Parts: structure tokens; C-alpha cells; sequence
């Protein structure tokens, strides 16, 4: 079968790194890259047939060996935080196998952070007391916890042009609860 | 002419309509290294050479043959269902070995210029048919795209007995019978 | 491009599933797959002028067909909990290059009755927040809904919004320590503080929920969650 | 080991004595010179036994062969995917493949069977692999008689040949007459006499 490492992948955004792919078939007919966001299907990447083939797309380049493949990335951004992922075909059986992938997460850079908490206004359709921890930094960590309920570091929208700013939310209908710091540190 | 050493035919892919039959087999120099039994999905191998070190997936035969019968079905409206024309056959008996009486040997029956590949062939001791020792070639490919069939059959030479084999296909009026004898 | 049908659906053991693929316009091959979490993308079998030409480790309860347009059905019968995936569907030419579609996520539940339409709530932005870095940000609640079968949308004036729109990854579990536990779903959208003191400006976050059908029966004493629309709106204050 | 391939065959375009029949054939065909220094990679489509659709790696494109597989080359060259597969295809099957005839059939050595028999004389020399042979016919002190008949070399149909030269000579009662055979399975000549 075929493995991929690292499995997960978390980096700032500029930076360049490389995926690797691992096979160990018999009689390869060929290497299949390919890109996946959580609920799409898998984006169509590469094909690689022999071994020493370089196929460059854009901030990509797909390389192959005869024991391994390596997907370079070249400056990425955040639309390239995805899940990579790793097929080969072999024998007679047009099937593909896939590996694990690569969960890659790049991380916007903020340029002016403030991190603040703040309390918004009740609903007038629920009892929950909600606290958005807001404009922070990109590496920054959210733990959850008891029945006070928090998010994690919400994802931009893929589509969105102006307001690039992380925030987590947390509430509860607990009246010992505030906003004082019903979330995490600032290191 | 391409002039080469060593000419393979990594696929030798085919597929008719007559009684849906088809057939997949890797040839090298002119001899065939396996087949595919598309029914038990099994690669036989001619050579134990072979069978020891070789392996072939069974399964990429039938997915060729998919689409040569997919192939066919968009040549055959394009060609104004131009059919096959059949073939005169050219058949040759002889033996393996030099034949001496008690010593076993065995009749080789080559069977050229077939086209289309339905052919049947058989060895006739003494008139009546023989069952055992009766191995068959798969149909081996040619230039011209026409076949050849070799049938074999392992006897003990008598002086009593004789053997014929008769070959039976479409560009034949009438069964053709090819005598062998001591 | 390659067309799957339906985007999502619901159903309990023991009953079976029928999932549709279009295969790309000029294409013949289909190829069905199953994405389940631990397991991956495990192949189920490929279809190629009407027969099955290729086949996976699946059991025999996983099977299917192809048409003269090259479309393919996949079944399932004798649904299980652990057949609960996201089923893509890879359109090809026939043997080159294969495309996936958007996929069919299908949840089996042990029963109907563990089916919640989501509780939608919006939160109108701090002044604090609004004073200190002259922005608002809005914050909206879809709560206690399962499965998983949610789009979460904003609308301004009538028209979807997408800058300034961020939503979390995956849901949040309400009770982490069940399998059948009820999800909920948070989203934020930054405007301008000019934009938000805007009394004329109007304001709406949808929440599509995919739920059960007219074909599927209810005896609860509660309301059928059918796939319905739940939002909750908000105008501007000066 | 490592699983052979074969070359795949690419979809086509659109998506009254004995029976009549339609044969397809496709074939894969590679040559090698000199080793895997010269390869090349043929494909062929056969409609009955019409060769009009063909792959040539010294070409790099589908190019039609009759005026029968003009749309089918045309929608080959336009799917560039199947256009990629099968330029690898020199690699992935003709070189792939060669690697284990060299492990198998290239160091396949049969010795032939040297036997003479009346019929005037018959030298048989069966079963034996590959195909280079020599075989020639020498009568008392070393005299090469030219005047014999040999068939051509006969395939049996089991990664063995055999051939069966013929001498027509006036045996005196004080003659011999030997065959003297060369084959690569054979360090030394193989000869046998007669009277
Ligand atoms: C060839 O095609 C056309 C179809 O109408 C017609 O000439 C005829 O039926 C076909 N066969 C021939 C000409 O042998
Ligand atoms: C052998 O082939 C001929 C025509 O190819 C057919 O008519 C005959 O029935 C066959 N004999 C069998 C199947 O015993
Ligand atoms: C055969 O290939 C070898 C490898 O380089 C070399 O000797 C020569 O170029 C080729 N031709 C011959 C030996 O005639
Ligand atoms: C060479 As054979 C008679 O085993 O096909």
C-alpha cells in the first residue's frame, strides 16, 4: 500500500515545505496527487507515470521516484490549507489507493493583533451568554472546558476579501458564568 | 520493417463477436509466455521458468477486453458492418523427435494462416477420435494479423496404428485432413 | 462536471440506500468510493459500458449498476452504523484521469427519533468592541441539531455575504461522551461600526438543514425535522 | 518479483454460407536493440485485420493508418491524458517487462538433440533454444558437401525449434558422414557420425 508523512502539517503562511508520499506496489501504472477541503471532494493535481518526472502547477511541483513521490509547496496561502492527498494505480485493477493525506493548515499572518474579549447582546431567542475571544494571533491555542461550551479558531470564509480576523467564541447558560476569561492564555 | 532484436507483444488484445469470445496473451519472439483464462480469471504461464519468477495480474486482461468490445461495437458502424472475410488454413503435421517404435513421442499439428480465430481441431487414431494427451497453443499472432494454432499430441509409436489430424474452419469447404504415419 | 445525488440523506438499519452519479459529459468509467474516518478512501468498484469491470474488498450488500448514459447507481443494503460515509464518485474517459463529485453524505441513525432541526440565534455585536477597534462582529448560534447535515449562510440586504464571514470547521458536540450526541455550530461576521449603527441595514444568518423527507413517517409527539431553512435576523442600531 | 503490465488499449470515439463474424484486435508491440538502448513502443488497432489506428513512440502522437481510424486518432491526440499514458507505456510496459526476460527468457538455453536416420540422410536437430543454429554436413575427410536441403527453422510451439537437414550423397562402402552442429547452449560443436 502507500503512506504519506507527516500526516499533519501546520505552518505559517510564506514558508515553503514538501510532502512525501511512500508507495510499495507492484508494477505502477501511476502516482495521482490530489487536494481535499473537509466536505468538497478531492481537487485533481498531478500524475506521475515514471520515475525522475517533474510536473509543475502554479506553487506546486510534483516529483517522482521509484520509491517515494514529494509534493512541493512554493509560498503558500491560506486557500492552500487542505488535505493532500496521495493515490497510486497498480496492476490490473483501475482502482486507486489512496493514503492518509496530509492535513495542511496555513495559517494567515495578522499583521496588527489585539487580542480582547468581549460580551455580546442576549438573543431574544436564547438563554446562552456568548464571549468572543477575538484578534489574536495566528499560533495561538483554544481549549474547551465543564458545561461551558467553546469553540476553536473559526476558519475564514474561502470566498471572503476584507475582515481576515480569528475569533473564538464561548457560552453558556450558567449565571456563575462571565466573560472574564472563560477562555485560554495569552503566552 | 522496424528492425529490432528482441520484438515482444506485451498484449496481444482480442476480441469477436462470434459467441462472445475473446483472448489475452504476452508473446515474445514469436512465443507465447502466458495467457489469461477470462473465465476462471487465472494467468497461465508456458514455462515453469515462468510460474516461478513471473507475475501477471489476471484482472488487467479483462479490463483490456472491456473495451475491445467497446472498440469493436464503434468499428463495426463505422465500417458499414464490414465482416470478416475467412481464411484458407495451412496445415502441417509432423513430430518432436525423430520417431522410433516404443519410444514415446509427440504429433505437432500447426495449423497457419487462421482467420477468423474459430477453429476446430482434433486428432483422429485409427478413425476414431483421441481424448488424452491432447495440449492446444492459444492463438498466436502474426503480422499480417492472422493466426496460428498448434495442437499437440503425445502417442507411442506403433507400426499398427495411424493418426490424422483434422482441422475444421469456415474458409474450408469441407474438413481438412492432414495424415501422419511411421 | 460529475453530478451526485442526493448531497445528503438520512436513513435507519436495516433499510437500504440507492446513490446516483452523472458522470462528466464524453466519460465512461465510473468509479464509487466510500471516506469514512480511520479508514480513509476505500474503493468500491468501477462500471464501464453498463457492467461492473472492476471491484473492492466491500461485501456483497454493496452493489450497483451503470445505464446507457454512463450514469451509475450505487445500493446498500441492510444499512449499518458503520456505513455512515461521505461516498464520492470518480467520472472517467475510461482508464485516464479520474474526477471526483461533490459526494453523498449519508448518516445512518439507530432511529428517526434522534433527528433535531437546529435552533438558530444571532448576537448583536459589544459597543465595547465597537468603541475600542471600530468594528462589529455578529455571532451566530445553530444549536442542538443532528446530524450533521447543516449549511450555514450569511445574508446582507437580501444578498449572501461571504468577506468577513468565518465559521468553525466542524461542529461542537454537546455531549462529547455520545455517539447520537446533538451538534452545535457558531459563525462571526465583521462589518464596519458605520455599517452595523446602520438602522437601514438588515442582517440574516441561515441555516440550511438537510433532514428527513414527505417519504419518511413521524409518531413523536414533536414536529417532523424535515429539511427546512432556520434563520434569525437583526437590523442595525443607531 | 514485480508485476508485469500490458499496453491499454484507449476507448474509441463514439461513447451467407458461414456465420459472420467481427474480430478486434489490439497489440502491443516493443522492440529492443542492443539491450533497453534502443526501445520502442508500437501500438496497434486492428479492425479484422485492418491495421487504421496506431501509436509510434518514434512519432510521439496517434497518426491513422487507413482512412478508418481517422476519428479515433484525432480524439486519442485530443485527450491528453491518453496521450501521456501511453508515451509512458515505454517505460511502464516495454522497459518495465524487459527486466524480467532478462532474469528468464534471455538466459533460456536448450541444448538441440543431434540424431541421424535414413528417410537419403536426415540430421534432426530438435528441441533446443534460442533460434541461432548451424548445422552442416561433412562426408569422410572433411569435405563440406553443399548440395542439401534443409527446412526452415521450424517453430514447435513450446520455446523450442528443430530443424531437418537433408544430404543426398553416393555412400560408397568405406564413407562417413558426419553432422556437425552449432548452437550458444553448446561450448563445443556437437557431431555424429554414420557410416
Ligand atoms: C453502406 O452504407 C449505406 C447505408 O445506407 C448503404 O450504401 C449500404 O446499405 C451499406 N452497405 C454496402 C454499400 O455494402
Ligand atoms: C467445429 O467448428 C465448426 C465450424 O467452425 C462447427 O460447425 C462444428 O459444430 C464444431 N464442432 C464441434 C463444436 O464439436
Ligand atoms: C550498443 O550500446 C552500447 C551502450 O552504449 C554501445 O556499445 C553502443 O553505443 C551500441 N551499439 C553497438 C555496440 O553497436
Ligand atoms: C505451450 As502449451 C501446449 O502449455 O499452451
Amino acid at each position: 500500500q502507500v503512506t504519506q508523512s507527516p500526516e499533519a502539517l501546520r505552518l505559517q503562511e510564506g514558508e515553503s515545505s514538501s510532502l512525501n508520499c511512500s508507495y510499495t506496489v507492484s508494477g505502477l501504472r501511476g502516482l495521482f496527487w490530489y487536494r481535499q477541503d473537509p466536505g468538497k471532494g478531492p481537487e485533481f493535481l498531478f500524475t506521475l507515470y515514471s520515475a525522475g518526472e517533474e510536473k509543475e502547477k502554479e506553487r506546486l511541483k510534483a516529483t517522482l521516484t521509484k520509491k517515494e513521490s514529494f509534493l512541493h509547496i512554493t509560498a503558500p496561502k491560506p486557500e492552500d490549507s487542505a488535505t493532500y492527498l496521495c493515490a497510486v494505480q497498480a496492476g490490473g485493477n483501475n482502482r486507486l489507493a489512496f493514503g492518509k493525506g496530509n492535513q495542511v493548515v496555513v495559517i494567515p499572518n495578522i499583521q496588527n493583533p489585539d487580542p480582547a474579549v468581549y460580551q455580546l447582546r442576549d438573543s431574544k431567542s436564547s438563554d446562552k451568554s456568548v464571549c468572543l475571544f477575538t484578534d489574536f494571533d495566528s499560533q495561538t491555542n483554544v481549549s474547551q472546558s465543564s458545561d461551558v461550551y467553546i469553540t476553536d479558531k473559526c476558519v475564514l470564509d474561502m470566498r471572503s476579501m476584507d475582515f481576515k480576523s480569528n475569533s473564538a467564541v464561548a457560552w453558556s447558560n450558567k449565571s456563575d458564568f462571565a466573560c472574564a476569561n472563560a477562555f485560554n492564555n495569552s503566552i | 520493417d522496424i528492425v529490432a532484436d528482441h520484438v515482444a507483444s506485451y498484449g496481444v488484445n482480442l476480441y469477436q463477436s462470434y459467441g462472445p469470445s475473446g483472448q489475452y496473451s504476452h508473446e515474445f519472439d514469436g512465443d507465447e509466455e502466458f495467457y489469461v483464462d477470462l473465465e476462471r480469471k487465472e494467468t497461465v504461464w508456458q514455462l515453469p521458468l515462468f510460474r516461478r519468477f513471473r507475475r501477471f495480474d489476471p484482472q488487467f486482461a479483462l479490463t483490456n477486453i472491456a473495451v475491445l468490445k467497446h472498440n469493436l461495437n464503434c468499428v463495426i458502424k463505422r465500417s458499414n458492418s464490414t465482416a470478416a472475410t475467412n481464411e484458407v488454413p495451412e496445415v502441417t503435421v509432423f513430430s518432436k523427435s525423430p520417431v522410433t517404435l516404443g519410444q514415446p513421442n509427440t504429433l505437432i499439428c500447426l495449423v497457419d494462416n487462421i482467420f477468423p480465430p474459430v477453429v476446430n481441431i482434433t486428432w483422429l487414431s485409427n478413425g476414431h477420435s483421441v481424448t488424452e494427451g491432447v495440449s492446444e497453443t492459444s492463438f498466436l499472432s502474426k503480422s499480417d494479423h492472422s493466426f496460428f494454432k498448434i495442437s499437440y499430441l503425445t502417442f507411442l509409436p506403433s507400426a499398427d496404428e495411424i493418426y490424422d489430424c483434422k482441422v475444421e474452419h469456415w474458409g474450408l469447404d469441407e474438413p481438412l485432413l492432414k495424415h501422419w504415419e511411421p | 462536471g460529475v453530478t451526485q445525488t442526493p448531497r445528503y440523506l438520512i436513513k435507519t438499519r436495516g433499510q437500504q440506500v440507492t446513490l446516483s452519479c452523472s458522470p462528466i459529459s464524453g466519460h465512461r468509467s465510473v468509479s464509487w468510493y466510500q471516506q469514512t474516518p480511520g479508514q480513509g478512501l476505500q474503493f468500491l468498484f468501477e462500471y464501464f459500458s453498463e457492467t461492473q469491470r472492476n471491484k473492492g474488498n466491500f461485501p456483497g450488500r454493496f452493489s450497483g449498476r451503470q445505464f446507457s448514459n454512463s450514469r451509475s447507481e450505487m445500493n446498500v443494503s441492510t444499512l449499518e452504523l458503520g456505513d455512515s460515509a461521505l461516498y464520492l464518485c470518480a467520472s472517467s474517459l475510461e482508464r485516464d484521469g479520474y474526477t471526483f463529485g461533490s459526494g453523498t453524505r449519508l448518516t445512518v441513525v439507530e432511529d428517526l427519533n434522534k433527528v433535531f432541526p437546529p435552533e438558530v440565534a444571532v448576537f448583536e455585536p459589544s459597543e465595547a468592541e465597537i468603541s475600542h477597534t471600530q468594528k462589529a462582529t455578529l455571532v451566530c448560534l445553530a444549536t442542538g441539531f443532528f446530524p450533521d447535515h447543516v449549511e450555514l449562510s450569511w445574508w446582507v440586504n437580501g444578498k449572501e455575504v461571504h468577506s468577513g464571514v468565518c465559521t468553525d470547521p466542524q461542529p461542537l458536540k454537546e455531549q462529547p461522551a455520545l455517539n447520537d450526541s446533538r451538534y452545535a455550530l457558531s459563525s462571526r461576521l465583521r462589518v464596519s461600526a458605520t455599517f452595523w449603527q446602520n438602522p437601514r441595514n438588515h442582517f440574516r444568518c441561515q441555516v440550511q438543514f438537510y433532514g428527513l423527507s414527505e417519504n419518511d413517517e413521524w409518531t413523536q409527539d414533536r414536529a417532523k425535522p424535515v429539511t427546512q431553512i432556520v434563520s434569525a435576523e437583526a437590523w442595525g442600531r443607531a | 518479483g514485480q508485476v508485469e503490465l500490458g499496453g491499454g488499449n484507449a476507448v474509441e470515439v463514439c461513447k451467407r454460407d458461414s456465420p459472420e463474424d467481427f474480430v478486434y484486435q489490439f497489440k502491443g508491440m516493443c522492440y529492443f536493440t542492443n539491450g533497453t538502448e534502443r526501445v520502442r513502443l508500437v501500438t496497434r488497432y486492428i479492425y479484422n485485420r485492418e491495421e487504421y489506428a496506431r501509436f509510434d513512440s518514434d512519432v510521439g502522437v496517434y497518426r491513422a493508418v487507413t482512412p478508418l481510424g481517422p476519428p479515433a486518432a484525432e480524439y486519442w491526440n485530443s485527450q491528453k491524458e491518453v496521450l501521456e499514458r501511453t508515451r509512458a507505456e515505454l517505460d511502464t510496459v516495454c522497459r518495465h517487462n524487459y527486466q524480467l526476460e532478462l532474469r528468464t527468457t534471455l538466459q533460456r538455453r536448450v541444448e538441440p538433440t543431434v540424431t541421424i536416420s535414413p528417410s537419403l540422410l536426415v540430421c534432426s536437430v530438435t528441441d533446443f533454444y534460442p533460434a541461432q543454429i548451424k548445422v552442416r554436413w561433412f562426408r569422410n575427410d572433411q569435405e563440406e558437401t553443399t548440395g542439401v536441403v534443409s527446412t526452415p527453422l521450424i517453430r514447435n510451439g513450446d520455446w523450442t525449434f528443430q530443424i531437418l537437414v537433408m544430404l543426398e550423397m553416393t555412400p560408397q562402402r568405406g564413407d562417413v558422414y558426419t553432422c556437425h552442429v552449432e548452437h550458444p547452449s553448446l561450448q563445443n560443436p556437437i557431431i555424429v557420425e554414420w557410416r
